[PDB]
RNA sequence: GAUUCACGCAGUGUUAACGUGCAAAUUACUUGUCAUAUUUGAGUAUAGGGGCGAAAGACUCAUCGAACUAUCUAGUAGCUGG
RNA sequence: AAGGUUCCUAAACAACAUUACUUGGAUUAGGGUGAAUCGAUCCUAAAUUACAGAUGGAAAUCCUUAAGAAAAGGAUUGAAAGGGAAUAAGAUUAAUAGUUCUUAAUCAAGAGAAAUGGUAACAUAUCAUGAACUUUAAAAUGGAGUGUGAAAAUCUACGGAAGAGUUCUCUUUUCUUCUUAACAAAAGUAAAUUCCACUGAAAUGAAUCAAUCAGAGAAGUGGAAUUUAUUGGCUUUGUAAGAAAUUCAAUGAAUUGUGGUAUUUUUGCAGUCUUCAUAAAAAUUAAAGGGAAUCUUUUGCUCGUACUAAUAACCGCAACAGGUCUCCAAGAAGCAAAAUCUUUAGUUAAAUAGAAUAACGCAGGUAAGGGAAGUCGGCAACAUAGCUCUGUAAGUUAGCAAGAAAGAGUAGCUCUGGUGAUUAUCGAAUCAGAACUUUAAAGGUUAGGGGAAUCCGACUGUUUAAUAAAAACAUAGCAUUCUGAUAAAUCUAAAAGGUUCAUUACAGAAUGUGAUUUCUGCCCAGUGCUCUG
RNA sequence: UUUCACUCAUUUCGUUAAAUGUUAA
C-alpha cells in the first residue's frame, strides 16, 4: 500500500478540507481536493426539494444554462407543482365567492 | 419480558422506586401517537418541548410539553368559547 | 514559521546579516581591539526572542 | 481535450481558419488526427486506411503536420 | 475576606447569558392605527423551538399596511396554534384562541397571556409554559381592568393595554423529574452559568458567611433584614416565616 | 507537574514587536503596549521607573534634527 | 449519564527505582479509567481586599491564608552577629 | 504553532556533542524559498475599538446605533482549522515546486411587443429582452445506531507475458510488474428516494434487518426528476501512450485480459431512535412576482513558500526517559487498531569501552516438606484467566445479584452432514457429528481469584499541579425566603452606565438537606426575622 | 399644614417619532 501526504497547507480533517486518494500512473496515489455536499431548493410554502434543479454550490448556478436553473411554470423554482395548484385556486375562488357574496349578493 | 417496569427498565436500578414510576407515565405519553385535530390520524408525534407536528398530514401544532393537549388547556379553550358566544349574543 | 508578514521576515533577514564576524582586513588596522563580535549568537544557544 | 464523432465536422474545422496545428499519430489498430486549435485539442479516431489519406490530403499545406510513430519526437 | 458568588454574578463575566442560537426577542408587534381602529391579519408561518426558554415561538407573518412588504413577526405561541392558521390582531378582533386584543375588550373570566404591563410596551406578564393571567372584572370610569397574575397578585392596568387570548404553550413542563446530573447540564445550555451550586457551609469563612468550622453549621440565623449590604446578605431575606408550611 | 511538564505547551506568543517603541512589548488581547504605552498619545512614563526614563528619552537616539537646532 | 477491551489519560499500591536524579515530581510493574457532567487546538472574556473555584484556601507563568515588579526605603527593631 | 538559516555543497577539526571522531543540528565561504488556480488579502462568530454624545476634580470611563443636521441603512478590528471564483499528470535541481519545464485545462474583469415541446411530473450546443420594488432558496448546521450503492487497499478465480529465487530430495514451483490525472464525452448499464398519468384496494393489501404506508389514494403498468468524491454513478472514451512500470539489445525493441452472493477503509443515500440539549452569521449567488425601457483576443498586481516538527532543530539552563494539535496506514493470528513476528520506509547510533565473573545491590526467576505459623495488616508474590455446554443461592427498588458459585469439553489427521445463487454450473465462512493417533490438547502471547458479613457515600462524576482521591465536593430528589419587572439579586467614583434579562412567577435571585422506602416529635422563653399593627 | 385637580419641569417606555385630539364625510 502507497501512504499519501496532504498537498495543502491545510493538516485538519475539516469540512472544507475533504480529500480523496486516487491511482495514477506507475501505482502512486495522489490526493484530490473533493468538493462539500450541497442542498437543493425548497418550495417556498410546503419546504420541499424541488424537483429538475441540480444540488450544487451558490455560484456554479450561475455557470450553467440559464434553462438549467430554474423550471419553466408559474413561480417556476420557488415553489413545487402542488404549492402552485393550491396559489390557483385559492386565487380564483376567494374571488369568486368574493364576487357572488358581496358586489350586488 | 418483564413484569412490571416497562419503559423505564433503560434506568436500570439506580434511580428510586418511586421516581422511575413518575417518569415512566410521563415517558409513555411523550413518546405516544395522537390523534390529529385537522386530519383524524394517528400521525402525532412530539418534534420539541411543545411542538407536535402531524407526520401524514402537514400540520405543526403547539401543545403540551408531553401531551397533545392539556387538561387546563382544554378547559380554557372550551371557556373561551362559552364567552365569545355570550358576548356574540347580546 | 512557515507563514510569516513581511515585515517581520526582514527583520528575520537582518539578524541573519548581523550574525557575522569581524573581516580580516578590520582586524589588522593600526590600534584595533575589535577581533571578536561579541553580539554573535547560535540558534541552538540564545533565542533572539522575536 | 474533445473527440470529433464523425468525417463532416473535422473537415469543416480542417477549413475553418481557427486552427494552429495537426499531429498524426498511427496506432496499431487506429489512426488519430489531433487537431490543435485555439482552446481544445479536437481528435477523430479513424480505423480506415483511405479514409485518412483523404483527411492528409485535407490539411492546408501551410499547417506544420507532425507525423509521431512509436517513438516519441 | 473574599467577595461571595452572589457579588461575583452582577459583573457580567462568564456569569453572561448564554444566548448566541437563540431566535431573538418574542413580543407583540409595535401599535400603531390599523391595531388600534382595525384589525391586522397574521399567518402563522411555522412553529419553532427558542433555546433556553420552554414555550415555542410561532413565526408569524403579517403584511405592511402602509408600504410594500412583509412585517415578519415573533409570537409566543399560545396552546392550540397551528402552521398556517390566521390569527386577527386589533381592537375589532373576535375572540379567539391566539388573537390579540386589547385588554378591556375581553369579556370578565378571559383566559389572557403575553399582557402589557403598560400600554405598548409589547407584553409582559404571563409568558412561561402554561401560564395565563385571568380578567377579573373592568372600570370605564378611568379606563382600567383588574387581571390576576400566575402569582396570584392581583394588578390593574389600561384598559387599551394588548394581550393574547389563550394559554402559553409548553404547559407541564416542570413535572418531568430530571433524573440525572448530565440532564440538568444540559437544561443551562442557554441559560447562565449557575448549576453546580456549592453549599456554603461546605465553604470558607473568607468565601462565605456560613463558612464554618469543625462542624458543618450555619452558626447564625439564616433570615436576615433587607437592608444588608451585598456580601453579608445570604440566606432568607425579609422572611416573615420559616419552616414547613400547613 | 508545576515544573517541567508544564512548560511543554508555551507555543503562543503573548506579546509581539511594538511600532511606536520597537520592543517585543505589544499585548494582543490588550491592544496596548506594555513599554511606551501605545495607542495613547503620550509615551509612557513613570516617575518610579527613573532607569526606565534613562533608558529611552531625549538625546539616547540619533536626535538627526534637534542637534542642528540646539547647535544653531 | 449500562458492563468491558484497545489508541490514549490519570496516579490506587509497591509507601519499588531515583533521591548531589532522565526529571526543581520523572521511570517500571500493578491499579483505575478510556464519548455526552467525554477528551482536545485556536480565538475570546474575567486581574490584586480583584478574578476563577463540582470547594482543597485550591489555581491565578516552578511565586498564593492575598501574584509579580518599581518607588516611599538605607522602613523600625528594647533582639542576634561584627 | 514555535524555532530562524539549523536547509544543500565545498574546505577545514582550535573549542562543543561526560572517550575519541576523518562525523555533526559544531568553524569558515558560497548557493538556495519562483503561484491568475495553494494560503494571507475578502466575510462575519465569541468578542474589540473610534468622531460626536453622556460621566468624571483628574487620568480616563460609559455608549457601538442609542442620545447626532453623523454613519438605501448603519462605523473599526476579530479565523493561515468557520464561509470562499478558478489546475492536473509526467519530468526537472546538490536544495524549490498543486509555484519551474512539456503537454493539457479552468476562472474573473473586459474588448471585437419579445421562443418551442410534453396530458403531467418536466425538457430544450447562449439562445428565445426583462428596470425599480418585494419574497424564497442556497452559502448554513447535533448525535447514536442499523441497512446498503460506489471507489481504493488486502485476499481470491480463470488466462497469461517478462524477470528473479530454490533445485541432487521434491516443487507444471515461490516472489515482483502488468498503471493512469485535472478537464470533458455519452456506446452500454446500476442502487436509493421523491413526484406524474391510467385505474380504484376489504376476502384488506404493499413492504423493511427494523420499520412504515394507503379513498387528502395503496399495489400494478408506463414515465419524470435528484443524489452516488468532475462533466452524468460505474465499465468505456478523448487527454493517452507519445507518459510511466517490467524486461531485452547496443538510442532502439516487446507486453500492459476478464471476474468475486469475501474483509477493511473512505465517501454518499434511506428511513429509525434521542433531547426541560433543537445543535452560527455574513460576504456572495440564483430564481421568482412586477412590467419600467425599446467564437477570437487582452490582462490577472502585493505578501508567505528553504528546513525540523521532535528519544537532537519547539518549551523545560542541554543532543534533558518530561511536555506539545493533526493527515496517509501492508501480511500472519485473533472477537479485537490487543500482545508477538514480518514486508515498503528508517536505523544499527543514539550521556565510552575491555578483562575478571568477590561481597552488598537494581531488574527478571525457580525451589524439597509445611502452607500466613511472618506481619500493624496476605504488603510483595503465587494462584484464576479464552470459547462452548450444563448449572446458578440468599437478598432485592423486581430492573438486578450473575461471568454468582460449581462441573465437563477443547490437539493432530481422515471424513460426514446443515445453512444459498443462477437455472446441471457457481460460492461463503460458520455450526454440528464420527473413526484413528499421540507427549491427552485455551495458555507461546493476550487472558476474572472466589465466597460470608459490618461501616460510610445512594449511583455516573470532581477534588488539595509537587506527601491526603476519600466517608470530602457535585448530584438528582425534598424544603424554605423574597420579587409583578420603574422589581429581586448585584457590579461601578459617576453615568441617557452594566449582569441574570434575546428574560416575566412552569421565571429570576438567596439558602439547607442530599436517590428510593418509612418518618420528620415537643418548645416563640433568649437571639434573629417579620407584622396586614 | 393636610386633602384635592392639572402639566410644564422629571421619571419609565415605543416606533420607519407612520393617522394623536377635535370637527367633517
Amino acid at each position: 500500500a502507497v501512504r499519501v501526504t496532504y498537498v495543502r497547507k491545510h493538516s485538519y480533517n475539516t469540512k472544507s478540507n475533504g480529500i480523496r486518494i486516487v491511482k495514477t500512473a506507475g501505482g502512486n496515489m495522489t490526493v484530490q481536493h473533493r468538493q462539500k455536499i450541497s442542498n437543493g431548493v425548497r418550495c417556498g410554502d410546503c419546504g420541499c426539494v424541488l424537483a429538475g434543479i441540480r444540488h450544487i454550490r451558490p455560484h456554479q448556478y450561475g455557470w450553467l444554462g440559464k434553462s438549467k436553473r430554474t423550471v419553466t411554470r408559474a413561480y417556476g423554482g420557488v415553489k413545487c407543482h402542488k404549492c402552485v395548484q393550491k396559489k390557483i385556486l385559492r386565487a380564483f375562488l376567494i374571488n369568486e365567492h368574493n364576487l357572488i357574496k358581496l358586489a350586488a349578493a | 419480558r418483564t413484569k412490571k417496569v416497562g419503559i423505564v427498565g433503560k434506568y436500570g436500578t439506580r434511580y428510586g422506586a418511586s421516581l422511575r414510576k413518575v417518569i415512566k407515565k410521563i415517558e409513555i405519553a411523550q413518546h405516544s401517537k395522537y390523534v390529529c385535530p385537522f386530519c383524524c390520524k394517528e400521525a402525532v408525534r412530539r418534534t420539541a418541548c411543545g411542538i407536535w407536528e402531524c407526520k401524514g398530514c402537514g400540520k405543526q401544532i403547539a401543545g403540551g410539553a408531553y401531551t397533545l393537549s392539556t387538561i387546563s388547556g382544554a378547559t380554557v379553550r372550551s371557556t373561551v368559547r362559552r364567552l365569545r358566544d355570550a358576548k356574540n349574543s347580546q | 514559521t512557515g507563514h510569516k508578514g513581511f515585515s517581520y521576515k526582514l527583520k528575520l533577514g537582518k539578524k541573519i546579516h548581523q550574525n557575522r564576524g569581524v573581516p580580516q582586513w578590520f582586524r589588522m588596522k593600526t590600534g584595533n581591539t575589535i577581533n571578536y563580535n561579541f553580539k554573535r549568537r547560535h540558534w541552538n544557544r540564545r533565542k533572539m526572542g522575536m | 481535450p474533445k473527440q470529433v464523432q464523425e468525417f463532416k465536422q473535422i473537415l469543416k474545422l480542417l477549413k475553418s481558419g481557427s486552427i494552429r496545428a495537426v499531429r498524426v499519430k498511427t496506432n496499431g489498430e487506429n489512426t488519430k488526427f489531433k487537431v490543435r486549435c485555439a482552446k481544445y485539442l479536437y481528435t477523430y479516431i479513424c480505423a480506415d486506411k483511405a479514409k485518412a489519406e483523404e483527411l492528409k490530403k485535407a490539411i492546408p499545406k501551410d499547417i506544420h503536420v507532425v507525423e509521431i510513430a512509436k517513438k516519441a519526437p | 475576606g473574599r467577595r461571595t458568588l452572589s457579588q461575583r454574578k452582577g459583573r457580567g463575566s462568564i456569569f453572561k447569558s448564554r444566548s448566541h442560537h437563540k431566535l431573538g426577542v418574542a413580543q407583540h408587534r409595535a401599535i400603531d392605527f390599523f391595531e388600534r381602529h382595525s384589525t391586522v391579519r397574521g399567518l402563522v408561518k411555522s412553529i419553532e423551538h427558542d433555546p433556553g426558554r420552554g414555550a415555542p415561538l410561532a413565526r408569524v407573518v403579517f403584511r405592511n399596511p402602509r408600504q410594500y412588504g412583509l412585517d415578519k413577526e415573533l409570537f409566543i405561541c399560545a396552546e392550540g396554534l397551528y402552521s398556517g392558521q390566521y390569527i386577527y390582531c386589533g381592537s375589532k378582533a373576535s375572540l379567539h384562541i391566539g388573537n390579540v386584543l386589547p385588554i378591556g375588550q375581553c369579556p370578565e373570566g378571559t383566559v389572557v397571556c403575553n399582557v402589557e404591563s403598560k400600554p405598548g410596551d409589547r407584553g409582559i406578564i404571563a409568558r412561561a409554559s402554561g401560564n395565563y393571567a385571568t380578567v377579573i372584572s373592568h372600570n370605564a370610569d378611568n379606563e382600567t381592568t383588574r387581571i390576576r397574575l400566575p402569582s396570584g397578585a392581583k394588578k390593574t392596568l389600561k384598559s387599551n393595554c394588548r394581550a393574547m387570548v389563550g394559554i402559553i404553550a409548553g404547559g407541564g413542563r416542570t413535572e418531568k423529574p430530571i433524573l440525572k446530573a448530565g440532564v440538568a447540564y444540559r437544561m443551562y445550555k442557554a441559560k447562565r452559568t449557575t448549576w453546580p451550586r456549592v453549599r456554603g457551609v461546605a465553604m470558607n469563612p473568607v468565601d462565605h458567611p456560613h463558612g464554618g468550622g469543625n462542624h458543618q453549621h450555619v452558626g447564625h440565623p439564616t433570615t436576615l433584614k433587607r437592608s444588608s449590604p451585598p456580601g453579608q446578605k445570604a440566606g432568607k431575606v425579609a422572611a416573615r416565616r420559616t419552616g414547613l408550611i400547613r | 507537574t508545576k515544573g517541567t511538564s508544564c512548560r511543554g505547551t508555551r507555543h503562543n506568543k503573548t506579546h509581539i514587536l511594538c511600532k511606536r517603541c520597537g520592543k517585543r512589548s505589544w499585548h494582543l488581547q490588550k491592544q496596548r503596549c506594555a513599554s511606551c504605552g501605545y495607542p495613547d498619545a503620550k509615551m509612557r512614563q513613570y516617575a518610579w521607573g527613573y532607569k526606565a526614563l534613562r533608558r529611552r528619552t531625549q538625546g539616547t537616539g540619533r536626535m538627526r534634527h534637534l542637534k542642528i537646532a540646539l547647535k544653531r
